[PDB]
């Protein structure tokens, strides 16, 4: 299972 | 599980430097989602790398992540003065991250320079307390890496010294202390002490005669 | 710009308990997940926990050495996350930051937590002298909590001074100065070092001499 993968601002 | 940097590392500036980063329990893979974290003097934290080889943004171009054999890697292509700085990598593990010991990024931005090293013996005052401090002080040395080694009628210490993290000075130099902590009846009992300072493979050093 | 910025810190004893919070702006809070991470001499970077999105029911992960101690939460109505610490140890000692996106490219300035069972403690002071410039030091041992001041000549001795990290070394902390003054002007000149502790309301003055 993955971290935080969301891409920044 | 245990993740391993490398101490310290020294490069003059525009040259490429490639820092590496292991897990104690096998190759570190995509999975791992390594990250690379910059500290700069005062407790500055930024990110760098995230997921690998994903640079954090306004990132200089400069930066990037890799994995090299069974390693995350963070390569440094024309490193910069500003580069001067702790580098930490992070490792994921399913649910839980794994922090290493960080890598201290030397990038010559002045000549180098020796540490002046200076020892003091234990005062009068202290000692009526049963107990014996020599303090060893050290300043303006560059690279800010140095090993201190206390000897006592020659033979090496292993217990009651304490050392400093290099700390920068205005001039971009660094310092350190150590200490050495004895009993009075310890330091009564030799007549040799010595703080040794090696920096960059040369060592300077401070000695009383008691 | 965006900004993280801790707040909570303070020192408290073994078996004490308090809560850290940390505002987040200039970004989306509620679109990531947020961390505390601590730093510690004696460990360096230390994950602590981690808490996901609404969307996940605010789940969380927590380090081995934390948990059921340690409880992250956040409300985005605030855009803060938060940390309440409780059954605090001394090794829980250390600098903590929130930190998030991507996945640590955002880090507050740090908030210290010291645990500590030391109660007050005014640092015995003690002249360092030599064993055409000449080095003079003071030794400030033994004393609980930081900070401590140091000056010498009051303040007249600007130049050519050092003053060096504290170290802990028996519940107590120590830390050094030291002067470089002219040869010429000691010991036929007074050096003194001033040493306060705000915390024990302590001011002394400790001359050198010559051994
Ligand atoms: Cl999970
Ligand atoms: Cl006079």
């Amino acid at each position: 299972s993955a971290p935080d993968t969301r891409p920044a601002p | 599980i245990v993740v391993t940097q490398e101490s310290a590392l020294t490069t003059s500036p525009g040259e490429t430097v490639t820092l590496t980063c292991r897990s104690s329990t096998g190759a570190v893979t995509t999975s791992n989602y390594a990250n690379w974290v910059q500290e700069k003097p005062d407790h500055l934290f930024t990110g760098l790398i995230g997921g690998t080889n994903n640079r954090a943004p306004g990132v200089p171009a400069r930066f990037s992540g890799s994995l090299i054999g069974d390693k995350a890697a963070l390569t440094i292509t024309g490193a910069q003065t500003e580069d001067e700085a702790i580098y930490f990598c992070a490792l994921w593990y399913s649910n839980h991250w794994v922090f290493g010991g960080g890598t201290k990024l030397t990038v010559l931005g002045s000549e180098k320079s020796s540490p002046s090293v200076t020892l003091f013996p234990p005062s009068s005052e202290e000692l009526e307390t049963n107990k014996a401090t020599l303090v060893c002080t050290i300043t303006d040395f560059y690279p800010g890496v140095v090993t201190v080694d206390w000897k006592v009628d020659g033979t090496p210490v292993t217990q009651g010294m304490e050392t400093t993290q290099p700390s920068k000075q205005s001039n971009n130099k660094y310092m350190a202390s150590s200490y050495l902590t004895l009993t009075a009846r310890a330091w009564e009992r030799h007549s040799s002490y010595s703080c040794q300072v090696t920096h960059e493979g040369h060592t300077v050093e401070k000695s009383l005669s008691r | 710009q965006v900004q993280l910025q801790e707040s909570g810190g303070g020192l408290v004893q073994p078996g004490g308990s308090m809560k850290l919070s940390c505002v987040a702006s200039g970004f989306t809070f509620s679109n990531y997940w947020m961390n505390w991470v601590r730093q510690s001499p004696e460990k360096g970077l230390e994950w602590v926990a981690e808490i996901r999105l609404k969307s996940n029911n605010y789940a969380t992960h927590y380090a081995e050495s934390v948990k059921g101690r340690f409880t992250i939460s956040r409300d985005d109505s605030k855009s803060s996350v938060y940390l309440q610490m409780n059954n605090l140890r001394a090794e829980d000692t250390g600098i903590y930051y929130c930190t998030g996106v991507g996945q640590f490219a955002y880090w507050g300035q740090g908030t210290t937590v010291t645990v500590s069972s030391a109660k007050t403690t005014p640092p015995t002071v003690y002249p360092l002298a030599p064993g055409s410039m000449v080095t003079l030091g003071c030794l400030v041992k033994g004393y609980f909590p930081e900070p401590v001041t140091v000056t010498w000549n009051s303040g007249s001795l600007a130049s050519g001074v050092h003053t060096f990290p504290a170290v802990l070394q028996s519940d107590l902390y120590t830390l050094s100065s030291s002067v470089t003054v002219p040869s010429s002007t000691w010991p036929s000149e007074t050096v003194t070092c001033n040493v306060a502790h705000p915390a024990s309301s302590t001011k002394v003055d400790a001359k050198i001499v010559p051994r």
